[PDB]
């Protein structure tokens, strides 16, 4: 299933965060910091994920945030891939454009319209 | 206090000031310019704050800096040499926005494999000015460029005197 789902920018900043497992904020940190840099560091588009500890990290560019989906590696990186687009989708049906400024400043319904739309991870 | 967003060049080309003119026209000593960024969340009456040299930031110029946009000499190998010597600074700043300048890469010089390698390192951002490929036609989603990106980029923070919509 979803572990987590990031949504981060080319600078490195987190936007957004929903987790699907328990774990100190502490922890969360680690684990988001070393995902966004290893990310970030990928110039060649050769899969739709990175192989990180026993997890797929699904991930695409939009605009300029980073959409991030971290499932097991046994899961359908072709089915989250389509969630995630998605989920790209019903942000810009209501913000009109997919912005790193919306994330910002209306962070609780970027929330509010992923965690309507994942149940459960 | 009205925040910065310090500006400079360490190409011997293109200055800070002329990068602040390219800014401002979006729908030795330190100058400043007054710009108002306003968006469907906030105003921010900032500052643009063009500083030549390191050495002539203040106590109270520093104080300030909530950005940071360095412009650079992609053509040769050394091209990164003079941004670094200003990380010192920009890590004490702690500015949330950091943007690294450029004309375009050079493959003969800085290319986009050590500029990014460099940005990724830093916590910066890598703009061209004048890139040379347009985006890719099948891009549906694609990033801003140039000076279009860096305001986007700049109205993508939390300045200390936002004024909320």
């Amino acid at each position: 299933m979803i572990h987590f789902i990031l949504l981060f920018s080319r600078q490195g900043k987190l936007r957004l965060q929903k987790w699907y497992i328990t774990l100190p904020d502490k922890e969360r940190k680690k684990i988001t910091r070393e995902i966004v840099q290893i990310i970030l560091s990928r110039g060649h588009r050769t899969s739709s994920f990175v192989d990180w500890k026993e997890l797929k990290l699904v991930y695409k560019r939009y605009a300029s945030l980073y959409f991030c989906c971290a499932i097991e590696n046994q899961d359908n990186e072709l089915l989250t891939l389509e969630i995630v687009h998605r989920y790209v989708e019903l942000l810009d049906k209501y913000f009109g454009n997919v912005c790193e400024l919306d994330i910002i400043f209306n962070f609780e319904k970027a929330y509010f319209i992923l965690d309507e739309f994942i149940i459960g991870g | 206090g009205v925040p910065c967003a310090l500006v400079t060049s360490c190409s011997s080309v293109f200055s800070g000031d002329q990068l602040v003119q390219h800014i401002l026209g979006t729908e030795d000593a330190v100058r400043f310019y007054p710009w108002t960024i306003d968006n469907k969340y906030y105003s921010a009456d900032i500052n643009l704050c063009v500083v030549p040299n390191k050495f002539l930031v203040t106590a109270e110029i520093a104080e300030s800096v909530q950005a940071f946009v360095v412009y650079f000499d992609s053509t040769q190998k050394s091209g990164l040499d003079s941004v670094s010597s200003w990380l010192p600074l920009a890590k004490a700043w702690l500015p949330e926005v950091m943007i690294l300048v450029c004309d375009r890469v050079s493959e003969d010089g800085i290319n986009r494999q050590k500029a990014q390698e460099w940005c990724i390192k830093h916590g910066f951002e890598l703009v061209e000015l004048s890139p040379e490929e347009l985006p890719e036609e099948d891009d549906d989603f694609p990033e801003s460029t140039g000076v279009k990106r860096i305001v986007q980029a700049l109205n993508a923070n939390v300045w200390s005197n936002v004024v909320m919509k």
